[PDB]
Formats: structure tokens, sequence, C-alpha cells
RNA sequence: UAGCUAGUAGGUGGGGUAACGGCUCACCUAGGCGACGAUCCCUAGCUGGUCUGAGAGGAUGACCAGCCACACUGGAACUGA
RNA sequence: CCCGCAGAAGAAGCACCGGCUAACUCCGUGCCAGCAGCCGCGGUAAUACGGAGGGUGCAAGCGUUAAUCGGAAUUACUGGGCGUAAAGCGCACGCAGGCGGUUUGUUAAGUCAGAUGUGAAAUCCCCGGGCUCAACCUGGGAACUGCAUCUGAUACUGGCAA
């Protein structure tokens, strides 16, 4: 199932997630279909620290990708911020 | 046999050119002529002619400037062993520039600073200093 | 206007099949120089027509045998 | 003004009927800084006398290098016997870049930015007169412009 | 040289050989001593070089030099024996590493105590 | 980690002054500066091209009180940049925050700017920095802490560095105990005794 | 290491597979691969890359990511997308 | 991470010093003990062995061993040679192969130009951003020198015709 979730990157105690959507088998940080935002938990201020690319989100959910909870969470919040 | 007349051409000039003559000559073809043109046009030579028909005969004036040759080194790059295609990109300068490298593109040939200019690439018939 | 191949026939001897030549002229990687390389496939021809010699356009299409998926589309030049 | 420098200095023998007489050799190049450098031998019993030997020998027969801001006009290659040199030009502040007899010649002659390379025997005396052969076989934009009957820019 | 001999036979570097074969591209390899011993050097040098036969874990049996003066190795002392071989003494291609299993430090050395395995002295 | 030695060691083997010490004293007054330090001293030495490429070297990374792997480091960020690497090398230097604050006063030698950096008694854009090796920009602002701003090595500091040249590119408010780096230092602004080009060379080996 | 190969090369028909196919079988043709290195023997997981080098190259395939293979050894199927 | 307390208080070693290679003297020993990457040192003045003093190089590391590339143009495509240094078959004919005087036309295979698809992400490179700096992390780009398709050019090379 091609699913649209977070993918941890980044060093020990500072987590960057890169939104990736990919078939739900693989590794969370395996092979990937297509990369679609990224997301920054600790960014400092005058930082974005949260890029979407909407269209391509709307692309893949229209046919028919699953969002995970937390990415759902993030579309939600950038569309209340814009 | 005489399986490369261009190297044979650049040869009798360089040889001419150690040896003092005024002149050289060299069975012709409009490979071999539209070389001398180029060498006349970037001022390497002096003047060149062809003479006769049914075996038209190439003779190019050799050229000096203070009892010395003009031409230091000329020598061929691409030879029937090993020809040598470059991309626009990669087309070469010689002596940083101060030569030129004779270059045949789908225009003619000319040289690489022409051919650079028109955005070709091609064969590299030589290399002249 | 379809991919394809032209070549030689090097072999008739099987029924309704044939081998072609499809020598490909290719630069050296190290060395710089352009050496010829050829290729043989063995191609599909129904009518048992190619004789050796001739040159032939081929097309790929599905596996029609252990080792035979070219088929033929024309011959070029059937004189030998 | 002119810079002068040892490169290298040897002992040699005569084998004289009663043994062995030595004496020694200097190499020197002396140089303007701007262009032009010379280089002498210089033969001696003694290494005093030899370098001076050398230096006035090297003051005379010197020559004159179209240099380019302290850089080469272009690529070069300078072989004497058995000692093959390759020198370029590079960018400001890269500095002089070439073994220890190569090294000598282009700071004494004013080269402050070059890459160079000896190939085949590395004798220093070899290696000295092939590369002030190789900075003389150098022409220049102006030079080479006269010689072809053009122009600078005609040429670029 | 030509181009066409050399897509026939293309150039084909010499293979380098060890010159260490029984380490076996291990920095250090461990071994019993099967026999300890004095030789004699090569012609220019003249002295009493100690060295010992050593079976190694791998089956192969060398001589390794004991650097250092003095030494306490006899029959069935473990060593351990590095690269590197005593120019004037054939056959001999290893030193024994002092300072390692059986192998004690030279007694009362105060200069290059690291290569020798001498603990710094209080 | 650091140098902990006798400073003016250090000046005698290099053959001129380090800037090791205040300058409150002649410094031929304070040791032999024209011999070199050890019982061997009284030689002249006949140093080779590897000999001077390394004098150099070590005079410049005495200056500023570097280690070599720091150093090695410097050169190649200079030889990546674009430019000249010899004076890309010497700004890298330059910047350095101990340097800055020695360089504006609020320190008598590199060595005590880099007790008052490490101390936590530097501020860079109203932040605090401990570290000796920060890399300062052009407009920012060093100033002193305000509870070190009471030290009187800090006060005798701005004295000294009065007596000598002040540096062009750096604009200092003596009483603010604060300054700006305006501009990174041209070759020209620093002092010509440098030998870069050798540096350059010694690591081209 | 110079010859190797009889389901071997191709064709017709039947069967078989999710699917083309000697995948399998019967019959028929006598082919197929090889000096542009077949076959045989030794070594080996492959790649993005890593290290070195001015570059061209050379060595390499730890960590990270893609693909393959294996699961005490040999064989086999069953259940199931 | 910030603040307070105490007190320089709790915190420097390893290799090397004949030449290559930065850094030298004394004492011991006497072809012994030993050193050694190479050349070599040691036989009663040892800057080469052992200790000391002095010094040089790195530094929470410093040396040694192993292994790869470099230097090595010492497999040389870039970029070497073959009279005497290693190296021209004893000589010839000749198949496969490599190479091909000159002119015209055509073709468009090599070649060249453009466009399109692809060349995973990371890594390397450029400009930035965030950890007090750096290592590290991260945004965008360039690159991925390749392959395939399409459209054009006709100098050169190839094919075909004369
Ligand atoms: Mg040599
Ligand atoms: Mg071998
Ligand atoms: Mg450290
Ligand atoms: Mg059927
Ligand atoms: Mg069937
Ligand atoms: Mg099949
Ligand atoms: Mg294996
Ligand atoms: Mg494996
Ligand atoms: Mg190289
Ligand atoms: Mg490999
Ligand atoms: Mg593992
Ligand atoms: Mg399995
Ligand atoms: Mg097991
Ligand atoms: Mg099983
Ligand atoms: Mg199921
Ligand atoms: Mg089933
Ligand atoms: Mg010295
Ligand atoms: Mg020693
Ligand atoms: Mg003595
Ligand atoms: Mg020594
Ligand atoms: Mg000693
Ligand atoms: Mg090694
Ligand atoms: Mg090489
Ligand atoms: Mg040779
Ligand atoms: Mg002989
Ligand atoms: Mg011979
Ligand atoms: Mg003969
Ligand atoms: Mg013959
Ligand atoms: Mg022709
Ligand atoms: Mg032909
Ligand atoms: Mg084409
Ligand atoms: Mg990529
Ligand atoms: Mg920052
Ligand atoms: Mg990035
Ligand atoms: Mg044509
Ligand atoms: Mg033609």
């Amino acid at each position: 199932m091609v699913t649209i979730r977070l993918a941890r990157h980044g060093a020990k105690k500072r987590p960057f997630y890169q939104v990736v959507v990919a078939d739900s088998r693989n590794a969370r940080n395996g092979r990937f279909i297509e990369r679609v935002g990224f997301f920054n938990p600790i960014a400092s201020e005058k930082e974005e620290g949260t890029r979407l690319d909407l269209d391509r989100i709307a692309h893949w959910v229209g046919q028919g990708a699953t969002i995970s909870d937390r990415v759902a969470a993030l579309i939600k919040e950038v569309n209340k911020a814009a | 046999s005489m399986q490369d007349p261009i190297a044979d051409m650049l040869t009798r000039i360089r040889n001419g050119q150690a040896a003092n003559k005024a002149a050289v000559t060299m069975p012709s073809s409009k490979l071999k002529v539209a070389i001398a043109n180029v060498l006349k046009e970037e001022g390497f030579i002096e003047d060149f002619k062809v003479e006769g028909d049914t075996k038209p005969e190439l003779e190019l004036t050799l050229k000096y400037f203070q009892g010395k040759a003009v031409v230091e080194s000329i020598q061929r790059v691409s030879r029937p062993g090993l020809r040598i295609y470059k991309r626009k990109d990669e087309l070469p300068k010689v002596m940083a520039g101060l030569g030129i490298a004779v270059v045949s593109t789908s225009k003619g040939v000319m040289t690489d600073r022409a051919a650079r200019q028109a955005g070709l690439g091609g064969e590299i018939i030589c290399y002249v200093a | 206007k379809i991919r394809t191949l032209q070549g030689r026939v090097v072999s008739d001897k099987m029924e309704k099949s044939i081998v072609v030549a499809i020598e490909r002229f290719v630069k050296h990687p190290i060395y710089g120089k352009f050496i010829k390389r050829t290729t043989k496939l063995h191609v599909h021809d129904e009518n048992n027509e190619c004789g050796i010699g001739d040159v032939v356009e081929i097309r790929e299409c599905r596996p029609l045998s252990k080792t035979k998926s070219w088929t033929l589309v024309r011959v070029v030049e059937k004189a030998v | 003004e002119l810079q002068e420098k040892l490169i290298a200095v040897n002992r040699v023998s005569k084998t004289v009927k009663g043994g062995r007489i030595f004496s020694f050799t200097a190499l020197t190049v002396v140089g303007d800084g701007n262009g032009r450098v010379g280089f002498g031998y210089g033969k001696a019993r003694e290494v005093p006398a030899a370098i001076q030997k050398a230096m006035e020998k090297a003051r005379r027969n010197m020559i004159n290098v179209a240099l380019n801001n302290g850089t080469l006009q272009h690529p070069v290659k300078g072989v004497h016997t058995g000692s093959r040199v390759f020198m370029q030009p590079a960018s400001e502040g890269t500095g002089i870049i070439a073994g220890g007899a190569m090294r000598a010649v282009l700071e004494v002659a004013g080269v402050h930015n070059v890459l160079a390379k000896a190939y085949g025997s590395t004798n220093p005396i070899n290696v000295v007169r092939a590369t002030i052969d190789g900075l003389e076989n150098m022409n220049s934009p102006e030079m080479v412009a006269a010689k072809r009957g053009k122009s600078v820019e005609e040429i670029l | 040289a030509t181009v066409n001999q050399l897509v026939r036979k293309p150039r084909a570097r010499k293979v380098a050989k060890s010159n260490v074969p029984a380490l076996e591209a291990c920095p250090q390899k461990r071994g019993v001593c099967t026999r300890v011993y004095t030789t004699t050097p090569k012609k220019p040098n003249s002295a009493l070089r100690k060295v010992c036969r050593v079976r190694l874990t791998n089956g192969f049996e060398v001589t390794s030099y004991i650097g250092g003066e003095g030494h306490n190795l006899q029959e069935h002392s473990v060593i351990l024996i590095r690269g590197g071989r005593v120019k004037d003494l054939p056959g001999v291609r290893y030193h024994t590493v002092r300072g390692a299993l059986d192998c004690s430090g030279v007694k009362d050395r105060k200069q290059a105590r690291s290569k020798y395995g001498v603990k710094r002295p209080k | 980690a650091r140098y902990l030695g006798p400073k003016l060691k250090l000046s005698r083997r290099e053959g001129t002054d380090l800037f090791l010490k205040s300058g409150v004293r002649a410094i031929d007054t304070k040791c032999k500066i024209e011999q070199a330090p050890g019982q061997h001293g009284a030689r002249k030495p006949r140093l080779s091209d590897y000999g001077v490429q390394l004098r150099e070297k070590q005079k410049v990374r005495r200056i500023y009180g570097v280690l070599e792997r720091q150093f090695r480091n410097y050169y190649k960020e200079a030889a990546r940049l674009k430019g000249n690497t010899g004076e890309n090398l010497l700004a890298l230097l330059e910047g350095r925050l101990d340097n800055v604050v020695y360089r504006m006063g609020f320190g008598a030698t590199r060595a005590e700017a880099r007790q008052l950096v490490s101390h936590k008694a530097i501020m860079v854009n109203g932040r605090v920095v401990n570290i000796a090796s920060y890399q300062v920009s052009p407009n920012d602002v060093v100033s002193i802490r305000e509870k070190a701003k009471k030290q009187s090595r800090v006060k005798a500091a701005l004295e000294l560095a009065e007596q000598r040249e002040k540096p062009t590119w750096l604009e200092v408010d003596a009483g603010k105990m604060e300054g700006t780096f305006k501009r990174k230092p041209e070759r020209s602004d620093l002092s010509a005794d440098i030998n870069e080009h050798l540096i350059v060379e010694l690591y081209s080996k």
C-alpha cells in the first residue's frame, strides 16, 4: 500500500523527517517512490521548519495513497497557517 | 604507401621550414587546399596556388620573420590509426590560444576558435604553433 | 516509425530461422580507437525466404524459441 | 639587484699517478627576478673558488624571458639530454611548485606562480639547462602576433 | 605500444609480492618458540645476533629476530612477531614484539621505551 | 592542545618578536633575542629549503597559538575558497575570536585574550561565545560581558593596545568595551614579514 | 584450457504456466556456440559509492541505500495475492 | 543549557636529533654490546650503540607493524622504449584483421548540433541555514562525464554508384 509518512534522518537527539510516499512494506528509511517535503521539529525561529508539496500530495492521494497521522497533522497545520 | 596524405603535407611544411626553403609543393586535394586556406588566413604561410588540371600541384610559399620559421610546431592529431573527434565543449586550444587547432566541422574546415564561436565540434586535423 | 536493426545473414540452415550479424562501430573505452563489434542474433523468418549474404531488417518481439526473439521485417538487396 | 642561488656542489676526482686529486664543482643561477636568468657552472680546487667562478660565469651568459605577471605565457616543455621538463602557468597565489633544481631557476627568474614537473633524469645540471631552454622557447602574444602579421586582439 | 597491439593484449601490471608472507596481511602473529639461538651476521658486520625459530598459529615456521639487550626466552615461550627484516642477517624477516605475551621489556631502558615495552619509571 | 612552555624560547628560535608578551618591556632586555635557545644557540643555522619553509609555518602557527591539525584544516579551507590561497589563510587566521579580541585590545596577549574568551567573558552579537577558534564575520559586534568588564587585566590591556598600531578593519569603542569587525582585512593591512607563499608550497609537498 | 554441445539447434502437434518459451513430450529437420575466446579451471556477491591520484586511472565494495543469494546439510512440495 | 560556591586549585605525554629530514654535546662501551627504512654505524675522541644534558616534531595522543594508492613516465591511453644498456621473429609468402591516391553524385552508419526521456536518495562540488564554533545535520543548485528516441548539418571517415 502506497503511504505518505516520515523517514527519520538527522543526528542523535535532533530528528529531521523527510516526508516520503512509499510502499508500506519497505523499511522506514528504505526505498521510497517520491519525496514530497520535510519536517523539522527542532527548527528555531525564522526557519520554516515544515515544507510540503501539496500538489504532489493531492496527486498521490487521488491515486489512493494513505496518509500517516503525523503528516496529516502537518498538512492541517500548514493549511491553517496559509 | 601514402596512407596519410594530410600528414605528408604537414611534414613537407615542417621539413621545408627547417631547410629554409622559399616554397614547397605537393600533390593537391580539396582537403589540402581547404587547410592551406586556414593557414593563410591565420598568417602561418604567405600564399598558395594550384597548378595544373589533370594532376594538380599545390604550392605553398613559406614564411619567415626574423630569419626564423613562423610555424614552430605543426603536428597531426587525428590520424588514420586513431581518429579524434571533440564535442564543442572539448575543443582544444593550443599554446593557451596563441596557436590554432584546425578542426573539420559540418560547415567546412575552420580554426578551433571559429568552430567554438559557431558552437560546433568535429575532427581535429592538426595543431599549429 | 519503430525501432529496428539491419544486418547480414550468416546462416539459413535452420527451418524458418536465420542468424544475422548486426555488426556495430564503437569507440574503445581506453585506447580511443574505433573498432567493429559484431553481434549475432537468431531471427524468425516465416516463408523461409532469407538466403545467406542477404541484408535484412529485423524487429524485436516476444520469445519464439529458446534462443530466438527477433523477427524479420524485410529483405534489403536480396541479391547475393 | 641580481639574485643568486647555489644549487649544487659536487666533489670530483682525477686519479693522478700519485693518487686521487679532489676538486669541487658548483652550480649557480643568477637572475633579476624580472625576466632575466642565467646559470654558470664553475669548477675549482676549493669550494669558495668554485662558487665564485660559477657566479661570475652566471652573471654573463644570462638570457631574457618573456614573463607574464610572474607567470608563464603558456605551457612549455623543455628537454636537454635525459631530463624532460614541463611547466605550465598557474593562478596568482599558487606558489612555485617544482623540483629543487627547477625551483631555484624559476624563483630567481621571477616566476611567482608555476606548476612544474620533471620527467626523466633529474640530474641538476641538465635539469637547469632544460628549464632555461624551455623558458627561452616560450613566446608571447605580441611577438606571436608580430610574427603572424596580425594584431594582439586579432589573436586574443 | 601500438593501439592495435594493445587492444589485442592490454598492458598488464606486475603483481607486487609481499616480503612477509607468514603474517598473511596481519599486523602481528602469535607463535611458540621452537629454538632460541645466536647466529653470525653477513660479511660486513661482526656480532652475535639472537634469533628464535617460531612456529606460527597458521602453520608457518619462521625465524624472528629478538631486538634489545637481553631476553628471557626459551623453548615453548609464546611470542608476538611483527614484520621487519634485519638486513645483515640472511633469512630473518620478522621481529618479536617485546612487551608482548611473554617477551619482556629490556631491563633499564630510558630512551625509546615504547619500542621495547618498558613502562615509564616512577 | 596548547603550548604551556616558556614563551620567549619560541621567539628566540624563530629569531623575531612573536608578540608573546605584553610589551611593557623591551624583549631584548627580557631575553637574548638574537641567540637561539639551548646549549648550541651560538651557532648560526644554515637551514635548507625544507628548513626555511618549516620555520615560516612555525612562525605563523606560534604567532596565533594554533596546532598543526587545526592549521592544516585552515589550509584546506583556504585552498578550497576562491582567490589567493595564501591571503585566504591569513584572513582565516585573523578571523579567529582570540585574535580579534586581542586586536581590539581586550587582552595583553593572544593567550590572555584566549583565557578571557575561554572563561565566558566575551559576547558576539549579544551571545556569550566560549570557543577560541570561533570565526567572526563582518558587521559582527564583539563585546566584553558585563561581569567581566571590571577586570583590572582588561583595563591595563586597553592601555597597552594604545601603544601598538590600531587595526584598520575593526572599530573599537573602549568606553563600551565593544568593537565591530567591519571587514575582512586585506593582505596589506597585515604585517609584511609573513612569507605566506612558503606555507602554501609546504603543503604542496 | 581449442574445440564444446543429443532437448543439444530449429520446426509441427499435444500437454503445461498467471504469462511467451525445449518449460515438457512425440514426430521431423541437422543443426547451435567458438579465435570479437566457446568449453574447462581458479577466484568472486553486484551497484550507488569509499580511498588514492592534477587528471586519466589504480585499489576497493566496512558503515548508509538499491538489487541478488542463503537460513545445520541435501531434496520436495503444501498453504497462500 | 543557565546561575551560584570554592580554590591554580583535579589534569602531558610519545617519537626523533649521521645524510635523506627539523633538531648536538658529554660520559660509558671498544667489530663487543647493540643499531638499522635505504646508504651504512661499532675495532679507545662514536653527533649513528647505551645513559645524560640540550634541542626538534606532534600532542590526549605519539610511535611501530600490516594493507591500498601516490611518488613510479617503473605497463607510459593521456604518457616510454627496441644499433651497443632488457628488447626487430633467421628469411619469405600469405588467410582473418588493421590501414587506403584522386573526382563527382547519393546515403547518413561513425561524427557533430539541438530537443526529449532517463541517469533513485544519500555521498563528492557551489551558494545558504541550524547546533555557542567545528565535526555533524539540512534547503536549493550543479553534477551524475551514460544510454535510448526524435529532429537537423555533410567537412571528415564509412557504405553504394560512376
Ligand atoms: Mg629514471
Ligand atoms: Mg610477480
Ligand atoms: Mg584534538
Ligand atoms: Mg498449446
Ligand atoms: Mg508447444
Ligand atoms: Mg526462454
Ligand atoms: Mg565466496
Ligand atoms: Mg558472496
Ligand atoms: Mg600520476
Ligand atoms: Mg570491481
Ligand atoms: Mg558487517
Ligand atoms: Mg529464498
Ligand atoms: Mg552455524
Ligand atoms: Mg531445506
Ligand atoms: Mg493471504
Ligand atoms: Mg495455490
Ligand atoms: Mg639537519
Ligand atoms: Mg635508535
Ligand atoms: Mg667516547
Ligand atoms: Mg639516526
Ligand atoms: Mg647516541
Ligand atoms: Mg607502507
Ligand atoms: Mg602509474
Ligand atoms: Mg624505458
Ligand atoms: Mg652485451
Ligand atoms: Mg642488448
Ligand atoms: Mg633481421
Ligand atoms: Mg610480406
Ligand atoms: Mg580514401
Ligand atoms: Mg576497409
Ligand atoms: Mg548519424
Ligand atoms: Mg543522485
Ligand atoms: Mg552557523
Ligand atoms: Mg546538502
Ligand atoms: Mg560522405
Ligand atoms: Mg564518401
